[PDB]
């Protein structure tokens, strides 16, 4: 409603030298955790308990905004995150001043958007072709895993919903999500990810003819990033980990087969 | 004829391995003119907080 | 010397966190006086 004077622009990046393969080229949106344009607003005023139906839609609005990855209205992102960071953490303070239905239910949507972030980080990092074919092969699966079943149906059918049916419920926004079961295979790509990163983490930390007649002598060699037998392995292990579901059994079967 | 070895060589593909390493000051001061960014808006922020501020204290004597 | 540059530039990126702490809190202030006297003005 108001007007913050503010200089909103858009431009394309100077420096491309260390820029990832597929990471974006454009700068960051400006900042609106901290740099107010138009709007400084809270539903402290709607927060009697007849107005906690208008409040609720807004907060609607704001985690419909949040799951795509860009931070709604009503809140701010904290501190440690830096657009211009690669490796900044992900996240951010939203205000507790509402009823337990804005930041209660939230929690498991705004570490899926977090989780969204982080996974599109992933996919853009491993672009490098040093980190071997099978991790940037991961990453066009984990692509099409977000452009082909997240995308596609959650955000659209979200919408369509806060457009369309009366009075949408976060509690039949958590029914289609779970009936979707989205959550299941994003939140074991999450471990998948987080087995990766511990990987890495070791290798970049860990620094220092008898019988049969071959000619062939031991080599044992290790890389600071992992290879192909070793994702085939951690893949092993996790569906040894993870057998008894059907759905993540036969998930695990295709994304191998794929990769 | 049993060895054990370390390896200390890795793989490099010029289409997208890095060049320098000068890129990471040059987002530093991005982030730098971010931080600028931040400051300025919290100038901004401290004055709107005064002039509401104030209209709170003329609606409540009026 | 550049990782010293690095770490003086992480401890004012902490320096910004502090400070940008301080303007969230100030915005929710915003956000209570300006709910107040919108409360007061319906």
């Amino acid at each position: 409603m108001e007007i913050k004077e503010v200089d909103d622009r858009a431009e394309l990046l100077r420096y491309t030298n260390n820029i990832p393969l597929l990471g974006k080229l454009v700068n960051h949106q400006p900042l609106w955790s901290t740099n107010p344009k138009l709007k400084s607003f809270s539903l402290e005023k709607i927060s009697a308990p007849d107005q906690r139906r208008v409040q609720e839609a807004l907060v609607v609005k704001d985690l419909l905004n949040v799951l795509i990855g860009l931070e709604g209205t009503y809140i701010r992102y904290f501190n440690d995150y830096e657009p211009s960071d690669p490796e900044t953490p992900i996240e951010f303070k939203i205000a507790k001043k509402m009823d337990p239905s804005f930041k209660t239910f939230s929690r498991r949507i705004v570490r899926y958007g977090k989780q969204y972030m982080i996974l599109t980080r992933a996919y853009e990092k491993w672009s490098d072709t040093s980190f071997g074919m099978v991790l940037q092969r991961f990453a066009y699966e984990i692509r099409r895993f977000l452009e082909d079943v997240y995308l596609k149906t959650l955000v659209e059918r979200l919408e369509r919903d806060f457009n369309k049916v009366p009075n949408f419920s976060i509690r039949e926004l958590e029914q289609i999500i779970n009936e979707t079961e989205v959550n299941k295979q994003m939140e074991l790509l999450y471990n998948i990810y987080e087995e990766i990163f511990r990987e890495i983490e070791e290798r970049r930390t860990n620094q220092s003819s008898l019988h049969l007649r071959l000619m062939v002598a031991f080599d044992t060699t290790v890389y600071p990033v992992p290879k192909g037998g070793a994702i085939l392995k951690i893949f092993q292990q996790k569906i040894l980990e993870n057998l008894g579901d059907r759905s993540s059994v036969m998930f695990l079967k295709k994304l191998l087969n794929n990769i | 004829k049993r060895h054990i070895t370390y390896a200390n060589s890795d793989i490099s593909n010029k289409e997208l391995y890095i060049n320098e390493i000068k890129s990471l000051k040059h987002e530093i001061k991005e982030l730098r003119k971010e931080k600028n960014d931040t400051l300025n808006n919290y100038d901004t922020l401290e004055e709107e907080t005064d002039d509401l501020k104030n209209r709170l204290q003329a609606l409540e004597k009026e």
